[PDB]
């Protein structure tokens, strides 16, 4: 992972957030960093580049200057604050690196902010297998059920990545201000439960991750 | 890459009189432009270089206009050895590129089609089959309708026609008309008619001929 | 001298590209940012070329600009004085 | 503030179909044109840089068209694995913008 | 004839083919040669350029890279090979000769390519002379039939191009994969039969020509 | 000297013109493209006119072009050193 950045942040309207970007790899003098804002289900707004080595930033023009850049010349870390923020300002957040040349080659996976006052939540994370009486077919679907989150959002692994075959994570519903998601996945009725199978929730938000086993209705 | 856009995409025209056939680029190239004649069957042929300059070989009719975006090849008179697709190809930017392509269409008197029957040759039967072939020669307009009648009787199958382009020696069309049988069913039938209803004749033109 | 102005107009032509893009990014509408184009543009002016292609909008960018054209034109008024002499010399026998 | 506009929004191919989304600048940008792939809940990920230049490790499907205003990404064949959200991005006058992009259905 | 190529090719789908151009005249260091494509019932595309002294290349950027071009540096020939085609690769291929000044002075007659698994066949030639007792007019119209070649095209002359006075070949049609076309002369009536008057069909893509007089009905 | 700086100025802007067409040809978007206007254009940059009419895209277009500026400002800064004394000097009598 050449750009790392945190997973998720929550700010209270109003208040302020510094925003992290560790690059390891190369750490050329020449190297800029960008910062790219993400709206759900909108394009790529431009923010702002900095060069750490020198220092200087330049921010977007055109959009509500809230924001200044910062840099760490020896610790190969910038940082973007974020201050007074609303709602509108809720969004994912990349960092690239361009190398001088005008592309951004290198993304960081981004840090999804989430402005509300409502209080942080870690998920439940409850098991899906088939019913006691369900016919099964050369592959089975089973899945696991996380309810209750908040903030998003939650990375849903099976067997913590090696079975990625045959997997869809739903989008997660909103009520009350908590979130609800479901995942499925889908192996040989050969295999399961000869081979075992496990779902595991990470929350960056709460800073929780937890795992469920699929097991049959013993 | 620049756009070369060619309007109009057909043009008409009675003999002798004056033509343009206009090119306009997507930007400027000054007058990096050529201009290409290329007929029926044949290869694009240089017409005009550098958008003003003639080539040796060309009749002067061919008289080269434009600069910027605007582009002109022009005909000071026509005659039928003019019809032809004509391509202009700028040399301005990479790559280079070609327009769409404008067609030259003359309007003319009207004509009636020479209408000729041809039985099947001696060498086409010996195998095992038989196409009666009605070649319909030099009318105009190229609007014309074929029409086949074994015995008196109208035959609709078997029939494969195909349409000249406009010919460059006199600005008419031609019209051929295979009749595709078998020897075996040539045989069982004694007349064969080819009649074709043409603009310039209310009553049909007809051939025909029999094998007894 | 006789490689020596050369390797001047070389660390200006590079601190000079170097510094072109820091000055002209953040100035809305400047080509001269990324650091490729900003050293052929260095180019285009220790070499009194004026192709046209890039110049500076900034103000600092302008004055990056006329640092490369002084220490440039000295330069290459010099590194072509030598080209000249050495060449022409030893072609000349 | 450079503008670039893609057309169509959307995109309807059958598999292994050429397919082409046009980008298309508010004045000329010459060849600083990239184009950045970006699926369902991933970042984005640098696909034709310089507008016909490739990037190593990725598909020869992708190949890059354009130069001035109007610019062409091009999938010589489509599969399954390439819907996603398709982003050009000019590099030639400051600031750096990006397209409205453009989705790729099947 | 300045630029000189084959008259007809036959690729099946998927494969490849080489396409030349010996080029007789001068052979300037500064030649470069270009390469047009003509879909029926198009227009002109321009495919590619080379330069055969020196030996560099450059294709369409915008066109579907299927092609690589070569020369033969002191044979006068350059070269185009298409790999793997389909059905939209089936066209006509012109070479050019551009000065080095920017336009197409001088132009290759062009090669048929017909991308098909359909198998090559010679053409059957067919005298058409008038019936037993169609009344003669002062011109008289006869022709030939060429009738079940494959692929295109056939040449088509007139006592081998010597009476090339009032010619029209029909464009050929298609069925169950095989072609068909017929030509039509005319003559005086006081010319003819004492003139004799023969059409000769070429067929490129067979390597097939072939010879008929048109006597009347004996 | 006399008028040997004078014939490699030529040597410099025939055959930069001409690899001038070679560079540029194959970048979408190249006037440089025709060896006449490049013949005019290795002019347009020996001597630092800055006409702005063609200028190169390439990497390797501007290499070529920076060939010519020093092959042919050192050149064009001896054959106007030269026509400077030789009709200065018989016109100057």
């Amino acid at each position: 992972v050449q750009l790392q950045q945190p997973g998720a942040e929550l700010v209270k309207p109003g208040a302020s957030v510094k925003l992290s970007c560790k690059a390891s790899g190369y750490t050329f003098t020449s190297d800029w960093i960008h910062w790219v804002k993400q709206r759900p289900g909108h394009g790529l707004e431009w923010i702002g580049e900095i060069i750490p080595s020198y220092g200087r930033a330049n921010y977007n023009e055109k959009i509500q200057k809230k924001a200044t850049l910062t840099a760490d010349k020896s610790s190969s870390t910038a940082f973007m604050q974020l201050s007074s923020l609303t709602s509108e300002d809720s969004a994912v957040y990349y960092c690239a690196r361009e190398r001088g040349d005008g592309y951004f080659a290198v993304w960081g996976a981004g840090t999804t902010v989430t402005v509300s006052s409502a209080k942080t939540t870690p998920p439940s994370v409850y098991p899906l297998a088939p019913g006691s009486a369900a016919q099964t077919n050369s592959m089975v679907t089973l899945g696991c059920l996380v309810k209750g989150y908040f903030p998003e959002p939650v990375t849903v692994t099976w067997n913590s990545g090696s079975l990625s075959s045959g997997v869809h994570t739903f989008p997660a519903v909103l009520q009350s201000d908590l979130y609800t998601l479901s995942s499925s996945v889908t192996v040989p009725s050969s295999s399961w439960p000869s081979e075992t199978v496990t779902c595991n929730v990470a929350h960056p938000a709460s800073s929780t991750k937890v795992d469920k086993k699929i097991v049959p209705r013993d | 890459d620049i756009l070369l856009t060619q309007s109009p995409a057909i043009l008409s025209v009675s003999p002798g009189e004056r033509v343009s056939f206009s090119c306009r680029a997507s930007q400027s190239i000054g007058t990096d432009i050529h201009w290409y004649q290329q007929r029926t069957n044949g290869s694009p042929r240089l017409l005009i270089k550098y958008a003003s300059e003639s080539i040796s070989g060309i009749p002067s009719r061919f008289s080269g206009s434009g600069s910027g975006t605007d582009f002109t090849l022009s005909i000071n008179s026509v005659e039928s050895e003019d019809i032809a697709n004509y391509y202009c190809q700028q040399s301005n930017r990479w790559p280079f590129t070609f327009g769409s392509g404008t067609k030259l269409e003359i309007k003319r008197a009207d004509a009636a089609p020479t209408v000729s029957i041809f039985p099947p040759s001696s060498e086409q039967l010996t195998s095992g089959g038989a196409s009666v072939v009605c070649f319909l020669n030099n009318f105009y307009p190229k609007d014309i309708n074929v029409k086949w009648k074994i015995d008196g009787s109208e035959r609709q199958n078997g029939v494969l026609n195909s349409w000249t382009d406009q010919d460059s020696k006199d600005s008419t069309y031609s019209m051929s008309s295979t009749l595709t049988l078998t020897k075996d069913e040539y045989e069982r039938h004694n007349s064969y008619t080819c009649e074709a209803t043409h603009k310039t004749s209310t009553s049909p033109i007809v051939k025909s001929f029999n094998r007894n | 001298a006789a490689g020596a102005a050369t390797v001047l107009l070389v660390i200006v032509l590079l601190a000079g590209s170097y510094l072109a893009v820091l000055a002209e990014r953040g100035a809305p509408g400047a080509q001269l940012i990324t650091y490729p184009r900003a050293l052929w543009w260095s180019v285009e002016t220790a070499t009194t070329v004026g192709y046209g292609d890039l110049y500076p909008v900034t103000l600092w960018g302008r004055l990056v600009a006329v640092v490369v054209m002084v220490a440039g034109i000295t330069s290459f008024g010099l590194v072509t004085a030598a080209l000249a002499t050495w060449f022409v010399g030893r072609e000349q026998e």
